[PDB]
C-alpha cells in the first residue's frame, strides 16, 4: 500500500501559470504541457504555423540544436509530443523517470528555446506538403479527415494542416512573432505525472515564467451554419449532416452529450445493426444500407455544435438525409423511455468511464485528466453531475437542435442529395 | 477544471516525429465498416498506419 | 551509397558487366564472345610474351 | 525510486488461478472502475487444418451472430443496451474477445460470456441469412490488400504451406461453408480446456472462481476425443512474387526477418535485436537526425518512401522487418541497407545502440504492460503461449541479463546465411534474384 | 587526425574486427607461400619437401 | 618558384660530373626537396594559414 | 586590411597588392577554398549576400580574363569588410563541430 | 474479393531432404549449402594450383 | 493453321511444329520482327490483349529456357486464331500509308 495513494495535485502558480503536479506514484513517467497555443488562441494573421510547429518541435532549437537535441530525444528514447487541440498544443513526454529532468531540460528547452533559423525552416517547409498529404490521405485521413477538412468549418477547421494559397510563406518572423504573439503563460500548463510536485516545483520555477494572451472566440464564428459544400465525385459518396449542441462547459453541455448518447455512436460491441438509435435504431428500421450520423462538439466555452457526420452511397441521401431530418423531427417528438435515459446514462456515462482511464488513455484520458481534466468533480461529482443528468432538457433540447441554423457538409454530387434549401 | 478530450473519431491532430501522426479527437464518424465486399487496399502511392512499441516487465 | 552504384569508373563498369540487365532468355550463341577476346587477350598476352622472346 | 526493477516490484503484481476443470482463470485486481472483461476468445487465426479453412473467419462473423439464450438483438439487448464492449482478435493458436464494463456489471457478461461459451447457435435462418450475410459479407468481404500487403506478408510472404498456413482459406469454401464446419466443426473444433479464463480490471478472483463455478463452470468436461497434432517443422514458402501491377502507383514495400511468434529463447534480444532494427516512419521526421542508419541514409539519399521493422510470428520463428514504399529504385540498395544493415548489425555491435533499444524496450514494455486491454491481451497470450507471466523482472531479468556479446555471436546464430520474407508490393524490378538479391543475402563485405 | 577513428567506439570496432584480421593476413600469408614456394619458408616444410 | 630553383638546379647538379663541390651541392638540393616540399613547402602553408587571419 | 593586416592580410593588402585578392577587391570570406562544409556552408549563406559574393566573383572572372584590375582607388577599402560568412561559416564550424561532436560521441 | 491465390509444388524439383513437411532444415541447410560450398570450393582450390 | 496452311501457315503449323511458333503456341501477330511502325503500332495496342500477349510472350520464353514444349494438346488450336493486331495493326499500315500518304503528298 502506498502511503494513502497521493491525490493529484491541482494548483495554479502564484504568477498566474497553470502550476499542476499530479503525484504519480505509478512506475512510468508522464508529462503534459497543456497550451493555448491551442487552435482557439490561432489567428488569421498566419496559417498552418501550429500545423508547422506541430512539426517544429523538430525545428533548431535557441540553445539546443535540433540534431543535439535528437541527440538527447533520441538517447533517452522517450515520447515526446506536443498535442494538436483547438484548445491547447500539449508537450508531452512519457518516459523512464531518470531523464525525467533531461527531458524537463529537453521540455524546458522544447518550449522555452527555439532558434527557429531561417534555413531549417526553409527545409520545414516541405515536410508540411508531406503532412497535408498524411492530412487528408485515406477515407479516414479522407473521407473522416479531408471531410474533416470537407466536414470541419470554422476556425477549428483552421487545419491541422496549412492553407494552400498559404503554402511555403511562412516567416520566421511569424515565428518569433507568432509565439510571442501567442506563446504565453496564459497558455501556461504544467502537469506532472509520476514526479515530484517539488522537483517539478524546482524546474518549473528555475524555469518557466511567461505571459502574454489574447482576445476572442470568433464571428460567432460566421454562423453560417449551412453547407460547407463539397462536389468529390466520392464513388459512395461521403456527405456529412450537421445538427448542433452547446458550447463547452454549459449547462446544458452534459445534456448535449446527454442528446448525443440518444443518437448514439460507434458500438462498443463491435459487428451490431446499430439497434440504439432513433437515428441508428430508426437508421437500422430506417436505413438498409451504409450510413453513419452522429453528433459532435464543438466547444467553445463561447459556443457549439454537434452535427451527424454521415455515410451513405449517393442513391439514398435525400432519401437518407431527409430520414435523417425526418427521424431528427421524430426524435424531436419528445417520445423517449426511462430506460433510454437511465440506460443511456449507462453508455454514456460509462463513455466517461473509459473516456477517462488507462495508462495511456489515461495519460490521454486520464492524462486527459493529466492534462484535460483540471480537477476530478469525481466519478463521484463528475458523475454525480453526469448523474445529474435529467431527460426534459432533451425535449426542450429536441425543440432546441429542431430550432436553430444548422450545416450541412457534402461530400459527393447532390443528384440524389438534398441541399438543405430544397430540404 | 480544465478540459480538452475525449468524445471518439474525430480530429484534433495528434503528430511528432519519433512518432507518426493522427487525431482521434471528440465527436463520433468511424462507424463504417460494416458492407460486403468489405475489400481494402494496399501498394500504390500512398502512407498507411497503425505502429507503436509496447512489450513487458 | 552503394559504390557499385556509386564509382565513376564502376559506374561504367555495373553499366558494363556487372549491373547490366540483359535478356533472360539468352543463349548459347553468346559465348565465342568472350572467347574472341579472352582470345585476344591471351593472343596479345602470348604475342607479348612471345613477342618477348622472339 | 525503487528503482525500475524494484518499480517492477513495486510496480503491483498480478495473480493466476487454475479453475477446475484443469480451467484456467487468471486475475489482475485493479482500481479499473470499468475493465477490460476478456472472455478471451481463443479461436485464432492460424489454429486451423486445410479442409477447415474459413471456419474460424465464418465462426467470426458468426461469432456476435445471434443465439438462444440471448437472441441477436437481445444480444444486442443484455449487452447492447448495456452499453458493453465485444471483439474477436484473432491469432495463430488463440484468440480473445473484450468485454468493456463497470466492475459493477462483472457478473452480467461473464452469464453472456457463457452463453457465448456455449449458446452461439447455428440458425438456418441466420445460416441462411445472417449467413447469407456471411456467405454475402464475408463471400466478398475478403479483399484487403494491406493483407495482401501485411498479409501479402502473412497471407503471401507468409506462405500457406500447413504450417505457414493463411488465415481466411478459399472462396470456393466460402461456397463450400458447411454446418459441418458449424453444426460440425464448430464443436469439431471448439474445444473448451484451450480457452481462456481471463481477469482483466478490478476484481476479486475468489468471486471469478465463483462466478465460474455459477456460470462459466462446465465447459472443458467434455472435451478431447480425436484430432490433436502438433507443428511439424518444415519450409515455409521461401520466395517472391510481384502481383505484377503497373496499376500499383508506388511500391508499398516491405521485407522481415525473424519476428516473435509463441515459443524461442532467442527472440528476446532479437526483440532488442528487432529495436537495433527499428520502423522507418514516412510520417516520421528527424531523418538528418535519425537513429536507424538506414534511416538515416534513406533521407540523405531520400531513399525510400517508408519502411517499418515488422515482426512475423510463429512459435519459434517468423519474420521482423521492415515495410516499405519507394519508386522505380530503393529496392536493391535497400536490402544493401537491409541486409547490409543486417551485415552491419551481423558484425558492428556497439553497445551504445543495445541499451538504446534496451530502452526502447522499457518505455514500449511500459506501453504493453501500461494500458488495461493490452495487460489484458498481455495476460492471455501470455499463459496462451507461456502458461507463465515473465515477471516484471523476469522480464526485466533476461532484459536485464541482455548481452551484446549474444548481440555478435546469437545475431550470428539465428540471424546469417538465411532467407527470411521481402515483398514489396508493386512493380518489383529493383527485387533482384536470389541469385541475386538472395546472393545478397550471403556478404562480400567478407 | 587520428581521433575521428579513436575513440572507445571505434576502439571497440577494432575489437571486433581484430581475429577476422587475423583471418585475413593468414590469408596473405600462406598466399605467398603457396604461389611462391619460396626456398626460404620451403625448406620448412615436410612431406611438402619436393626432394 | 624557390622550389623550382631547387629543380633546375638539380638539373645543373647532375649537370656536373661528381665533383667535390657538387657532393655537398646536391646533398643539401635533398634536403630542399625533402624541406622545401616535404618541410619548408607545407611548413609554408601552415605559417601562410597562420598569417591568414581570416 | 590594415597594416600590420597590410603586412599580412597585407598578403591579402599590400602583398595582395601583390597576391591581388584585395587590391582586386576581392571578397575575403570568398576565398576559402571550396569545401564541403564550405559547400553546404554557402547553401545557407544568406540572399542578398548571395547576390553580392556573385557580382563580386563574375566581376573577378571579368577582369581576370581582362586581366587588369580595378582603379586602385576601385581597389578594395582596406579593413572595412564585414566577415560576411564568418557568423554563419563559423556558425557552421560550430556545426561541423556538432555533428562532428555527437559524432566524437 | 483479393486473396484467392495459390502455390505450387516443387516436389519434382524438390531435392530429398526437404520432402517433409515433418522437420525442421534446421538440420538440412547447413548440409545442403554444405556440398555447394563444398563443390565451389573444389572449383576455387582446384582452379588455384 | 490448316493443311494449306498447315503445310504453309503450316511452316507455321506443321513446319512449325518443325518452325516451332504456333506449336509453340505462339501469337501469330506476335511473330512480327519488331519496327517503329510495328513499335507505336503495339502502343495503340488494346489493353486486355496487351495482357495477353504479354502471358503468351512470357510463357514463350519460359518453355523456351526450359527447352521444352507445352503439350501437343497444349500446343495451339490452329486455324481457330484472332488476327489480334491485324485490324489494329493494317489500320497504322494505313496510317503510316497517310503519314506516308500526303507525306507523298
Ligand atoms: C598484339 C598481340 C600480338 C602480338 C604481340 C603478336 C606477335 C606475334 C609474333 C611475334 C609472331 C611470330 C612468332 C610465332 O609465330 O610464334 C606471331 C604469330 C602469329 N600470331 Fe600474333 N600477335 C598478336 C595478336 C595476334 C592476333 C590478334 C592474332 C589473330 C588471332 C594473331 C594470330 C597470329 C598468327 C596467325 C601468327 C602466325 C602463325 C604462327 O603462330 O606460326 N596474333 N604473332
Amino acid at each position: 500500500v502506498p502511503q494513502h495513494p497521493q491525490d493529484l495535485e491541482f494548483t495554479r502558480l502564484p504568477n498566474g501559470l497553470v502550476i499542476a503536479s499530479l503525484e504519480n506514484y505509478a512506475p512510468a513517467s508522464r508529462i503534459g504541457l497543456f497550451i493555448k497555443a491551442g487552435s482557439r488562441y490561432e489567428n488569421f494573421n498566419n496559417l498552418g504555423t501550429s500545423h508547422l510547429l506541430r512539426l517544429a518541435s523538430s525545428l533548431t532549437t535557441k540553445g539546443a540544436s535540433s540534431f543535439k537535441i535528437t541527440r538527447g530525444i533520441e538517447a533517452v528514447g522517450g515520447k515526446l509530443s506536443v498535442t494538436s487541440t483547438r484548445e491547447n498544443m500539449a508537450y508531452t513526454v512519457e518516459c523512464l523517470r531518470d531523464d525525467v529532468d533531461i527531458l524537463m531540460e529537453f521540455l524546458l528547452n522544447v518550449t522555452t528555446a527555439p532558434e527557429f533559423r531561417r534555413w531549417e525552416v526553409a527545409a520545414l517547409q516541405s515536410q508540411l506538403r508531406i503532412d497535408k498529404a498524411v492530412a487528408f490521405q485515406n477515407p479516414q485521413a479522407h473521407v473522416i479527415e479531408n471531410l474533416h477538412a470537407a466536414a470541419y468549418r470554422n476556425a477549428l477547421a483552421n487545419s491541422l494542416y496549412c492553407p494552400d494559397y498559404r503554402i511555403g510563406k511562412v516567416t520566421p518572423d511569424e515565428l518569433h512573432d507568432y509565439v510571442q504573439n501567442h506563446f504565453t503563460s496564459a497558455r501556461m500548463a504544467l502537469i506532472g505525472l509520476g514526479v515530484s510536485h517539488p522537483v517539478l516545483k524546482q524546474v518549473a520555477e528555475q524555469f518557466l515564467n511567461i505571459r502574454g494572451g489574447l482576445g476572442l472566440s470568433g464571428a460567432k464564428a460566421k454562423y453560417r451554419g449551412g453547407e460547407i459544400r463539397e462536389q468529390n465525385g466520392d464513388s459512395l459518396v461521403h456527405a456529412a449532416l450537421v445538427a448542433e449542441s452547446a458550447a463547452i462547459g454549459s449547462a446544458e453541455a452534459n445534456a448535449f452529450s446527454v442528446l448525443q448518447h440518444v443518437l448514439g455512436a460507434g458500438p462498443h460491441v463491435k459487428r451490431g445493426s446499430n439497434a440504439t438509435s432513433s437515428l441508428y435504431q430508426a437508421v437500422a428500421k430506417g436505413v438498409h444500407q451504409p450510413f453513419d450520423v452522429s453528433a459532435f462538439n464543438a466547444s467553445y466555452s463561447d459556443s457549439g455544435l454537434f452535427g451527424f457526420y454521415t455515410i451513405s452511397q449517393a442513391a439514398s441521401a435525400g432519401d437518407v438525409i431527409k430520414a435523417a431530418y425526418n427521424q431528427v423531427k421524430t426524435i424531436a417528438q419528445g417520445n423517449l423511455s426511462n430506460p433510454d435515459v437511465q440506460a443511456a446514462k449507462n453508455k454514456l456515462k460509462a463513455g466517461y468511464l473509459m473516456s477517462v482511464e488507462s495508462s495511456e488513455g489515461f495519460l490521454d484520458e486520464v492524462g486527459c485528466q493529466a492534462l484535460a481534466a483540471g480537477s476530478y468533480t469525481p466519478p463521484s461529482t463528475v458523475l454525480q453531475q453526469i448523474d445529474a443528468v435529467a431527460d426534459a432538457d432533451v425535449i426542450n433540447a429536441a425543440k432546441k437542435f429542431v430550432s436553430g441554423r444548422k450545416s450541412m457538409a457534402a461530400s459527393g454530387n447532390l443528384g440524389h442529395t438534398p441541399f438543405i434549401d430544397e430540404l | 477544471m480544465l478540459s480538452v478530450a475525449a468524445r471518439s473519431g474525430p480530429f484534433a491532430p495528434v503528430l511528432s516525429a519519433t512518432s507518426r501522426g493522427v487525431a482521434g479527437a471528440l465527436r463520433p464518424l468511424v462507424q463504417a465498416a460494416v458492407p460486403a465486399t468489405s475489400e481494402s487496399p494496399v501498394l500504390d502511392l500512398k502512407r498507411s498506419v497503425l505502429c507503436r512499441e509496447s512489450l513487458r516487465g | 551509397i552503394n559504390i557499385r552504384k556509386t564509382h565513376p569508373l564502376m559506374k561504367i563498369v555495373n553499366n558494363a558487366f556487372i549491373d547490366l540487365p540483359a535478356p533472360s532468355n539468352i543463349s548459347s550463341w553468346w559465348n565465342f564472345g568472350s572467347l574472341l577476346g579472352i582470345c585476344l587477350i591471351l593472343q596479345i598476352l602470348t604475342g607479348l610474351f612471345l613477342a618477348m622472346h622472339y | 525510486t525503487a528503482t525500475y526493477a524494484q518499480a517492477l516490484q513495486s510496480v503491483p503484481e498480478t495473480q493466476v488461478s487454475q479453475l477446475d476443470n484443469g480451467l484456467r482463470v487468471a486475475s489482475e485486481q485493479s482500481s479499473q472502475p470499468t475493465c477490460t472483461v476478456g472472455v478471451w476468445i481463443d479461436a485464432g487465426s492460424r489454429y486451423e487444418t486445410e479442409k477447415n479453412n474459413g471456419a474460424g473467419y465464418f465462426v467470426e462473423h458468426l461469432a456476435f451472430k445471434g443465439t438462444k439464450n440471448r437472441p441477436g438483438n437481445a444480444l444486442e439487448k443484455e449487452v447492447e443496451s448495456m452499453g458493453a464492449h465485444l471483439n474477436a482478435y484473432s491469432t495463430r493458436e488463440h484468440t480473445a474477445y473484450y468485454i468493456k464494463a463497470l466492475s459493477k456489471d462483472l457478473p452480467k457478461a461473464v452469464e453472456l460470456l457463457a452463453d457465448i461459451v456455449q449458446n452461439c447457435s447455428l440458425e438456418d435462418s441466420q445460416i441462411e441469412k445472417e449467413r447469407d450475410v456471411i456467405l454475402q459479407e464475408l463471400q466478398e468481404n475478403d479483399t484487403s490488400m494491406r493483407d495482401v500487403v501485411f498479409n501479402y506478408l502473412h497471407a503471401t510472404a507468409f506462405q500457406g504451406t500447413p504450417l505457414a498456413q493463411s488465415v481466411e482459406g478459399p472462396s470456393e469454401n466460402v461456397r463450400k461453408l458447411s454446418r459441418a464446419d458449424l453444426t460440425e466443426y464448430l464443436s469439431r473444433h471448439y474445444k473448451a480446456p484451450r480457452m481462456v479464463l481471463a481477469a482483466a480490471g478490478g476484481l476479486e478472483h475468489r468471486q471469478l472462481l465463483d462466478l465460474a463455478q455459477k456460470h462459466f463452470s462446465g465447459l472443458s468436461g467434455t472435451y478431447d476425443e480425436d484430432a490433436v497434432p502438433t507443428l511439424t517443422p518444415c519450409r515455409f514458402t521461401g520466395s517472391e512474387i510481384r502481383h505484377r501491377e503497373d496499376g500499383l502507383p508506388l511500391a508499398h514495400v516491405a521485407i522481415a526477418v525473424e519476428g516473435p511468434g509463441w515459443a524461442n529463447p532467442d527472440n528476446v534480444a532479437l526483440q532488442v535485436a528487432n529495436a537495433i532494427i527499428g520502423h522507418y516512419d514516412c510520417t516520421y521526421g528527424g531523418g538528418m537526425h535519425l537513429s536507424s542508419p538506414l534511416a538515416s541514409v534513406a533521407v540523405t539519399n531520400k531513399l525510400c518512401q517508408s519502411f517499418q521493422t515488422f515482426n512475423i510470428c510463429y512459435a519459434d520463428t517468423g519474420l521482423l522487418g521492415a515495410h516499405f514504399v519507394c519508386d522505380h529504385m530503393s529496392i536493391d540498395d535497400m536490402m544493401f541497407v537491409l541486409q547490409g544493415q543486417w551485415m552491419r548489425l551481423c558484425t558492428s555491435a556497439t553497445e551504445s545502440e543495445v541499451v538504446r533499444g534496451k530502452n526502447l524496450l522499457r518505455n514500449a514494455l511500459v506501453s504493453h504492460l501500461d494500458g488495461t486491454t493490452p495487460v489484458c491481451e498481455d495476460i492471455g497470450r501470455s499463459l496462451l503461449t507461456y502458461g507463465r507471466r515473465i515477471p516484471l523482472a523476469e522480464w526485466e531479468s533476461r532484459i536485464a541479463e541482455v548481452d551484446a556479446r549474444v548481440v555478435r555471436e546469437v545475431c550470428s546464430k539465428y540471424f546469417y546465411d538465411q532467407c527470411p520474407a521481402v515483398a514489396g508490393f508493386g512493380p518489383i524490378e529493383q527485387l533482384p534474384d536470389y541469385n541475386r538479391i538472395r546472393s545478397g543475402m550471403f556478404w562480400l563485405r567478407f | 587526425m587520428l581521433t575521428r577513428f579513436l575513440g572507445p567506439r571505434y576502439r571497440q570496432l577494432a575489437r571486433n574486427w581484430v581475429p577476422t584480421a587475423q583471418l585475413w593476413g593468414a590469408v596473405g600469408a600462406v598466399g605467398l607461400v603457396w604461389a611462391t614456394d619460396w626456398r626460404l619458408i620451403l625448406d620448412w616444410v615436410p612431406y611438402i619437401n619436393g626432394k | 618558384w624557390i622550389l623550382v630553383a631547387d629543380l633546375l638546379t638539380l638539373t645543373w647538379i647532375g649537370g656536373q660530373p661528381v665533383e667535390h663541390p657538387y657532393i655537398i651541392i646536391g646533398q643539401l638540393a635533398s634536403i630542399m626537396y625533402i624541406l622545401l616540399i616535404m618541410v619548408m613547402m607545407p611548413v609554408a602553408s601552415i605559417i601562410e594559414n597562420n598569417l591568414l587571419k581570416w | 586590411v590594415s597594416a600590420s593586416s597590410k603586412w599580412l592580410e597585407g598578403i591579402r593588402k599590400w602583398y595582395y597588392n601583390a597576391a591581388g585578392f584585395n587590391k582586386l577587391g576581392l571578397m575575403r570570406d570568398d576565398t576559402i577554398h571550396e569545401n564541403d562544409d564550405v559547400k553546404e556552408a554557402i547553401r545557407r549563406l544568406p540572399e542578398n549576400l548571395y547576390d553580392d559574393r556573385v557580382f563580386r566573383i563574375k566581376r573577378a572572372l571579368d577582369l581576370s580574363m581582362r586581366q587588369q584590375i580595378l582603379p586602385k582607388e576601385q581597389w578594395t577599402k582596406y579593413e572595412e569588410d564585414k566577415f560576411y560568412l564568418e557568423p554563419y561559416l563559423k556558425e557552421v564550424i560550430r556545426e561541423r563541430k556538432e555533428r562532428e561532436e555527437w559524432a566524437k560521441k | 474479393s483479393h486473396t484467392d491465390i495459390k502455390v505450387p509444388d516443387f516436389s519434382d524439383y524438390r531435392r530429398p531432404e526437404v520432402l517433409d513437411s515433418t522437420k525442421s532444415s534446421k538440420e538440412s541447410s547447413e548440409a545442403r549449402k554444405g556440398f555447394s560450398y563444398l563443390i565451389t570450393a573444389t572449383t576455387t582450390v582446384g582452379v588455384a594450383y
